[PDB]
């Protein structure tokens, strides 16, 4: 049905935008951005540690 | 280097001893439970008959996207390929029918012309008399 | 959810640390007091060797199975794509062998027609005179 | 039923022999590779020490929605991990405020004992 | 990528069907002609025993590789929870003993404030 109609199901376009002084809803959305940014910055650390060695091996 | 079912690059390849062909463990283990035989050669094969035999992918620098953008593309690419592959299978069967009909049409021409030629040649042999 | 001595649902599942098999505390204890051994493998085992009671501590009693479910559905996706491709290429062999043999058989006619034609003028010009 | 590291139902559980605790094979291995120890009892344990020891399949219900479920569940776990860590920092923080008062109080008792000692001398005279 | 017997990059790789390992044909052939065995496990192997189809593959890159990625994510985050569950059980245990020593001591502060003032109330009156 997805291929026939030529329409992909929409994903969560939420984390990217958000807004300060929101409510209890944006309090969650804010706290989401922190944990994923810390996971992000940890996910970039173990890549850079090896760096280009892991890439050129593949 | 690839798997002989999905078209993968296996993480735990396992080879069957009846037909030397390397499959990814999950996919060969699924086939044996579905119907206990080797997928390629259709020979008797079990899970214990298999014999187990590292790959690096560099996770992109911009690696949110894994949940949203990457996963979306994977199920788009799976969806629109198999649909297009179903389109390809349908035309091959239609183009099969046009092949066999045109073939049999030619057979009748040859059969019709085989009676025509030799009798024309025969008439030349008879003409002399 | 079953003991490996009597076959009952174990209300205090203890396990021997020589052969991994979850028994019930009452039955395994009676087997050890009978003879100091593991009932399944007949190896050395004592009462203090057994790990008794439930394990939940600093754990808390979803998510992980969703990924498992995502794998299980993909496993079918691969299996389907294989059987669809087999028939794709296996029909292409029939298509190719036909088209080649069709145009091959087509050249039979071109040859046959010109020879048939030659027989006509030959006999006609001879029968005339 | 539960591995005492993550909280999952283990699909290839393994038990440690230094401390009676059924862990999951993946998680216990990572811990041993970090430091050769048991996570609960901190006893010297290795990978060869482990002895490899219910499966009921989840039938969600009657696919585009399942995409958004997995999104929500990761979105929830991210906050359920976050909330549990700020609470740890503030319970340690409020604990540190108690330690200052504990040691500050036992200095104030020393002056109060002197005032009692001074009083006992005056009463005798 | 390597041959297990020599350690070179094999220019004609042939995989055995008893000990699953990629050997160089010219090397393993001589090993079999010496004695009918697999070099690693010492199980029987002949030359005929030594060895996708129509589905086209693409290289292993960042669906299956994406699913195994999300295991690494969660399995690592599950250990992150232990670091805070275990550390919480030490802080709360030290808090429990700290608040108990506070509750056991403040009864003695209340009595000394009574006794030192009572000694001042007693002595000054005399």
């Amino acid at each position: 049905a997805l291929y026939t109609e030529y329409l992909k199901q929409r994903n969560n376009k939420k984390r990217r935008t958000p807004d300060f002084n929101d409510d209890d809803d944006t309090l969650f959305l804010e706290e989401y951005r922190r944990k994923y940014p810390r996971i992000d910055t940890s996910r970039y650390i173990p890549n850079e540690s090896s760096e280009v060695s892991l890439l050129g091996i593949v | 280097m690839l798997c002989a079912i999905s078209g993968k690059v296996p993480r735990r390849p396992v080879l069957s001893p009846k037909s030397r062909t390397i499959f990814e463990k999950s996919l060969l283990e699924q086939y044996v439970k579905d119907t206990g035989n080797d997928p390629i050669t259709n020979e008797p094969l079990s899970i214990e008959e298999i014999v187990e035999i590292s790959a690096q992918q560099a996770s992109l620098t911009e690696s949110i996207p894994n949940l949203l953008t990457s996963l979306q593309n994977e199920w788009d690419a799976i969806m629109l390929e198999n649909f297009k592959l179903r389109s390809t299978l349908d035309s091959l069967t239609k183009k099969l029918s046009t092949v066999m009909y045109e073939r049999d049409a030619a057979k009748l021409v040859a059969a019709q012309l085989l009676m025509e030629k030799n009798e024309d040649s025969k008439d030349l042999p008879k003409s002399s008399q």
